[PDB]
């Protein structure tokens, strides 16, 4: 990669995979290096050996590098020290949730977990900064919500918490998107979305313009355009 | 500020907004990076308090922030595990505590025969699992004079700063508080202790007294949030928990409360910036000063 | 029929300018179910 | 006095006339008053305190003067005000509907309220 | 040890070691080291939970600890059709069977899930050491997913999947050399499966 | 083992603490409408019951009594059939006609000679005179009510908005009015027949108020019930929560032994 | 149930899974109450607060120690006494009579005992 | 919580003879001024003596053996074991005080 | 009456509660207070049971009270590790059950 970004000078995007593997893989050279092993036998040399990995990949001015590094929680269980080393290291967090995967949502990724720095406001735009945390309020009303529901009931939900809750639905299956290298994991060809076109269709579904959709048109499909045609073939 | 182990990336990003900010001529960036090694990393504080003496020798005054006190104490539990110390509690060196406590004495206020030198001190510690209880920031907790400890939930409730001031303390407080904050933020702290409380069974509407205290309290804490990287000035701090003290905003919209500081702050600018060089020579607010304020208030909430 | 139910048709007939609050929409709905029973044994509860 | 209540509101507790349908006819009460049982009908009502009259339509209930000069009167619900053009209509259709199809007392009192509301 | 078995290439002669490890966990822990390597490992957990032991799923599997990787890819054509939504039933069951050990007044669409999820458990249930031939797996998750036995109250479903396999030996027996023959299931063996179940929902 | 055990239970008791919080607090919400209804129910009753009085009333027998289906209000549904359970002392084969479903289960079982109507869906619904109305007009032809001489009805007397004292009262059959002589000081000729009326209307009036007793009685326990259950699961928070804490010390000391063991290497 | 017999088998299997219903209500129990518990539930609750004290028997060795006369039952009339209790035949009366004493018959007589 | 007559009668039982089990500390008590005491909660008369009043009743239990008849310890205190007589003796004494 | 680690003071208090009571004219005390030193508390139960069963081997009956063997346990600990032997379960010796039970 480095040979890429400076002597070839392009950018790069850079993929590296277990990196839970690299951990192990360290404390047990520690260990048989004699060094005495740290906090949950993690090698006593993890800050600098993970810190070594990640600040040699930096974008430069000779080039720019992309990591996207996969990390394995063990139990998940992320207040183990070997994710949490990592998790300072890591620029753009993304959390996949065993959860959300079985509630039938690929992509796993659980929103409200994942965090990523670069969500602020001026950076993406203050258009997409507002949408977005008007999704975020949106979902995270529905989660509180899902325990009233649950227990005490759907029914003594006020319209205004109705009307967020089954938007919420729609968005929370408007995220469900098919993937392409998933037509192998199921058999739906996945959808590239442009972003602006993205921003839009959230937008769009907040307002409830598209409330007049079924809330299975908005699961597994791509964009706005896809989302209004399943809502034709549920229709048909 | 004292940068431990943090990437590079983050310290240019860090040095960037100093720049921008135009905060680079009175900063100094003492700077044991990601990469830099262990040893570095030990030396680090050490090294960066010695720059502080300097200044605190002058009898000039200065502000070492020491961000992250638990980097550093990584680096020392790698140090000493190569030195072949045993290692402390919850693995972390046992002279771990005597380490984090010279660095935190040499920060001081010193004798006026020493010319009343000053080096304030901020040491920045991360909780992992938002756990007082671990080890290092036990140690460290009970090293320092007072807390200030954030709260996620905050956070993520868009609190900026996510300041949880149940659990933040001050054990040196008042004496330093400028006296006309002190004057008008007494009653702001015994508000939000109710709003708290109350905040807790309005999940709900009952007695009218907890939803009066419900409308104040939420203004207040709509009112205590501030967009990052905008700085406030001291004048303009007091006029705005004078409004919240005296229950002016209340009637005010929760959304429109930002839009009425700003508005506020404007008006004030135009309308008495006779205030706020009073407020700002004074230190301190008269009666009149308050007088002319609850005057000011109320034409402003009107409009 | 009984009287009260003469005056009970009355409230009714009088929930039938035209609009009126909620309590008397409410008054004047049941969702119950009279459920004969006997002994345990229970003819089919119907509406009521 | 007059002492007027409904389930929702009691509407009096010293009323002057109060004006009344009643299986007696039409009945009217000022101060004392010998004691009776009177059930009141479905009914145009009027309750004036003062001259000051507020006319009211009534599901009926029951009127009892207790024996210390107070017209106790418990009905379901009551305006005459509010209740009084359209719902007449729709009620004139109901009864058309109520007229065929218990399906009699239904019907009369359907019949009754239109009837009444019709006189308003 | 673990990366010694593999499935071959053709031009290595197709051949298929298949592993299965078997891992003690003291106290469940499974952050324990030697139970966390494994997990990495290998690419899949059968998890097993004693309270379900107990609860008498015998063998019992806890299914969400459970995960098989790879998936179906060696998971029958037909059976992987009828059990399309097994794993989103017993999902919502799970979600609302710890609302409903709280025993409130349940939403219809919960007691719903409840009623037919509790089916769905009495249904896996298995019986130590006698296995079950798949032709005659599919019929017993088709109708449990068809919802033939969310009705059927839930004392009596050990009775009926018994009877139930016993009626298509004797009456739909072509219906069975039909699953064993094409493991898929067709439209019209869909339909005659469908009508052998609904006529066996009253016997 | 010990540390997921604790955590796990620990994490239910938090869940189910959270719920009962939310539903305590709702209830408060809901008990201010239900104890409202039965303020002006109550003064509506009163004016008649200034009639019975004045009549000298003075009332086989029949037991009316109303609980709601709902369930998690409190112990409404035991106390009520407890002070149902000493008066059907009083006549162990009368007919109980119920209204909630939870109190007919244990009335049920109390004599088998009791549930004969039962009212399944008031238990949901508030307060509302058409339902009493309804009620009334199926026991006077099931029950043939006016036939029994006695009547009483059984209710949770809302006592203070955190108690609830179960109470009964006698409904006055047409024959009961008849004969009661201070009925005399009030008049009626032979144009109405006002005990034939009067029953009738009272027997829902009566109903409606025991109804709004009972119902804001039922939300009031409802409360009462999830406050002290916020209390309960607080007490086993603290047992496991210290268990939580002597667990997480024994781990960093079989860590430290660990340590210790490479000390001696 | 190929060792001990099929009967057998399923007798122990009604038996674990009630306590094991009673073990998973312990918490519920405790933070609502044993009444506010669902009816089909009391019954198991019953149920096995009865099979949990019928699961005693004073010890001959320790007939001293206990301080109760020793009880040793036949393995046959223990398949029988708790098929009945699980069929509830005897569960109608009191839940101390089935405490710290042996077979059904015992628990009869205990119940003589208990209503003097 | 429902306590069936049965459970009921155990804790007015337990809880009296909770009361009976405490202990003075520094006061050592004889084993033949124990054998009374026992008797009594045994055989339940402690429900004769309300529970707040247990202690009273003790101390004047003890003042009153040795008043009544101090022959009754004086043959546990030789003894040491009971017979018919002494069962019966405290059956009659122990009635006897526990009504006064 | 073996008092082992306890303040020298507190065991005076005894000693004179004793002797106010005037059972010290059948008793014996011994003493390990907490300053005395820590292999000193090791012997200090094994010391008392000889003395016991000097008075058991005159077949006269007895008793012994050893307050507090938790203490020896810190002590046997304390000993345990300053003679550099690994740390048994709980960090206490490996060999405290063998010192209980001898």
């Amino acid at each position: 990669a480095e040979y890429f970004r400076d002597e070839e000078g392009q950018d790069v995007l850079l993929f590296i995979d277990n990196i839970f593997r690299f951990t192990q893989a360290g404390s047990e050279v520690s260990a048989l290096l004699g060094r005495i092993p740290s906090a949950v036998g993690y090698q006593p040399t993890l800050a600098t050996d993970m810190g070594l990995l990640q600040e040699r990949i930096t974008t430069t001015k000779k080039g720019s590098v992309t990591s996207v590094q996969a990390v394995y929680v063990p139990a998940d269980d992320l207040t183990d020290p070997a994710p949490a080393t990592t998790f300072a290291h890591l620029d753009a967090t993304t959390v996949l949730s065993r959860g959300i995967s079985e509630l039938g949502i690929y992509p796993a990724v659980d929103p409200l977990d994942s965090k990523s720095r670069l969500l602020d406001a001026a950076v993406v735009g203050q258009e997409h900064y507002d949408v977005a945390s008007k999704v975020q309020e949106t979902l995270q009303t529905y989660k509180s919500l899902q325990d009233i529901i649950a227990i005490l009931g759907m029914d003594e939900l006020s319209e205004q918490d109705k009307l967020t809750v089954e938007r919420a639905r729609k968005i929370q299956r408007f995220l469900s998107q098919p993937f392409a290298v998933a037509e192998v994991f199921t058999g739906i060809p996945g959808k590239l979305v442009r972003l602006k076109d993205t921003v839009a269709s959230f937008k769009a579904v907040l307002e409830g313009k598209y409330d007049n959709i079924p809330e299975h048109a908005f699961y597994m499909v791509g964009g706005i355009e896809d989302v209004v045609a399943k809502a034709e073939k549920l229709a048909a | 500020y004292v940068a431990v182990g943090q990437k590079r990336s983050t310290v240019a990003q860090l040095v960037q907004t100093l720049e921008q900010h135009d905060a680079m001529k009175y900063s100094i960036i003492v700077a044991a990076t990601a990469s830099e090694a262990a040893p570095l990393q030990y030396l680090a504080p050490f090294t960066a308090a010695s720059i502080g003496e300097w200044f605190r020798d002058n009898g000039k005054h200065a502000l070492i922030v020491y961000d992250d006190l638990s980097k550093q104490a990584v680096a020392y539990r790698q140090l000493s595990l190569l030195l072949r110390r045993p290692p402390g509690r919850e693995a972390y060196p046992g002279d771990v505590f005597y380490l984090h406590s010279r660095l935190l004495e040499r920060a001081a206020k010193l004798s006026e025969k020493e010319g009343s030198g000053s080096l304030t001190a901020l040491p920045v510690i991360e909780t992992q699992g938002g756990d007082v209880s671990a080890y290092i920031p036990t140690n460290v907790i009970s090293i320092t004079d007072g807390q200030i400890f954030l709260e996620a939930e905050l956070f993520y409730k868009g609190i900026r700063p996510a300041i949880n001031v149940g659990l933040s303390v001050s054990r040196v407080g008042s004496a330093a508080q400028v006296k006309a904050l002190k004057q008008v933020a007494g009653s702001l702290k015994l508000f939000l202790a109710q709003y708290r409380e109350v905040a807790a069974f309005a999940q709900s509407d009952l007695d009218a007294s907890t939803k009066q205290t419900l409308v104040r309290g939420e203004r207040l804490t709509q009112l205590l949030k501030q967009n990052q990287y905008s700085p406030l000035a001291t004048e303009e701090q007091v006029p705005l928990i004078y409004a919240g003290v005296n229950g002016h905003l209340d009637g005010i919209e929760l959304s429109r409360i930002g839009e009425f500081e700003s508005s506020f702050l404007s008006y004030l600018k135009s309308n008495h910036n006779e205030l706020l060089t009073e407020i700002r020579e004074k230190g301190e607010l008269s009666k009149e000063l308050l007088a002319s304020l609850k005057s000011a208030t109320e034409s402003f909430v009107a409009t | 029929i009984s009287y009260a139910a003469y005056l009970n048709v009355a409230a009714q007939a009088i929930r039938s300018t035209e609009l009126q609050t909620a309590s008397v929409l409410n008054r004047s709905q049941t969702d119950a179910f009279y459920t004969q029973y006997k002994n345990a044994s229970e003819p089919t509860p119907i509406t009521k | 006095k007059l002492q007027f209540a409904l389930p929702h509101e009691t509407l009096y507790s010293e009323v002057t006339q109060v004006n009344l349908p009643a299986k007696s006819g039409r009945i009217g009460v000022l101060a004392n008053h010998v004691p009776t049982v009177e059930q009141l009908l479905p009914g145009v009502v009027e309750v004036m305190e003062g001259s000051n009259s507020k006319k009211f339509f009534i599901s009926g209930g029951f009127a009892t003067v207790q024996p210390d000069s107070q017209l106790c009167v418990t009905a379901i619900e009551a305006p005459l005000e509010s209740f009084s053009e359209n719902i007449k209509n729709l009620l004139a259709e109901a009864k058309k509907n109520v007229s065929s199809s218990r399906e009699a007392a239904e019907a009369a009192i359907q019949v009754e309220v239109l009837e009444n509301l019709q006189s308003v | 040890l673990l990366e010694r078995a593999a499935k071959l290439s053709e031009k290595e002669g197709s051949g298929s070691l298949t592993a299965l490890p078997v891992i003690e966990t003291q106290g469940g822990d499974v952050s324990a080291y030697i139970p966390t390597n494994v997990i990495s490992i290998t690419d899949g957990q059968i998890f097993l939970e004693a309270e379900l032991f107990y609860k008498g799923i015998r063998p019992a599997i806890n299914v969400g600890l459970s995960v098989s990787r790879v998936g179906s890819a060696a998971q029958v054509k037909a059976l992987k059709q009828v059990a399309g939504s097994l794993k989103l039933f017993l999902a919502q069951y799970r979600e609302v069977a710890a609302f409903a050990q709280f025993g409130s007044d349940l939403d219809a669409s919960t007691k719903q899930t409840l009623v037919r999820g509790e089916r769905l458990t009495q249904l896996l249930k298995q019986n130590q050491y006698s296995p079950l031939a798949t032709e005659e797996q599919v019929p017993l998750i088709y109708a449990g997913v068809n919802g033939h036995l969310d009705g059927i109250e839930l004392s009596r479903i050990g009775e009926f999947e018994s009877s139930f396999l016993s009626y298509l030996k004797s009456n739909h027996n072509e219906l069975l050399t039909e699953i064993r023959e094409k493991g898929e299931l067709s439209k019209e063996l869909l339909a005659s499966l469908k009508s052998a179940t609904e006529s066996f929902v009253a016997t | 083992a010990t540390l997921k055990e604790v955590e796990m239970r620990l994490k239910s008791i938090k869940n189910i603490e959270k719920i009962t919080k939310t539903m305590k607090i709702v209830a408060s919400t809901r008990l201010s409408k239900a104890e409202k209804a039965k303020i002006s129910a109550k003064k509506m009753d009163e004016a008649e019951q200034l009639f019975y009085k004045n009549a000298e009333t003075k009332n086989k027998e029949l037991i009316v009594a109303i609980t709601s289906d709902k369930g998690l209000c409190g112990s409404i549904h035991s106390q009520l059939a407890k002070a149902v359970r000493r008066h059907l002392n009083d006549q162990p084969n009368a007919d109980i006609v119920t209204i909630g479903d939870k109190i007919k289960m244990q009335l049920l079982r109390t004599h088998p000679n009791n549930i004969k109507l039962s009212i399944n869906g008031i238990g949901k619904d508030a307060p509302t005179f058409q339902e009493s109305a309804l009620i009334a007009d199926k026991l006077l032809s099931v029950m043939k009510a006016g036939t029994y001489p006695k009547i009483s009805i059984f209710y949770n007397d809302p006592v203070s908005s955190l108690s609830f004292e179960p109470s009964e009262k006698p409904i006055f059959n047409a024959k009961t009015i008849e004969q009661s002589p201070s009925f005399g000081k009030f008049e009626i000729d032979t144009d109405a027949n006002v005990p034939r009326d009067l029953f009738e209307y009272t027997l829902a009036n009566q109903m409606l108020t025991a109804m709004a007793q009972g119902y804001a009685a039922e939300i009031s326990a409802r409360r009462n019930a999830m406050d002290n259950a916020s209390k309960n699961a607080g007490d086993m928070i603290n047992r496991y929560s210290i268990l939580y804490n002597r667990t997480r010390q024994a781990v960093i000391t079989n860590e430290l032994v660990d340590i210790i063991t490479g000390a001696s290497s």
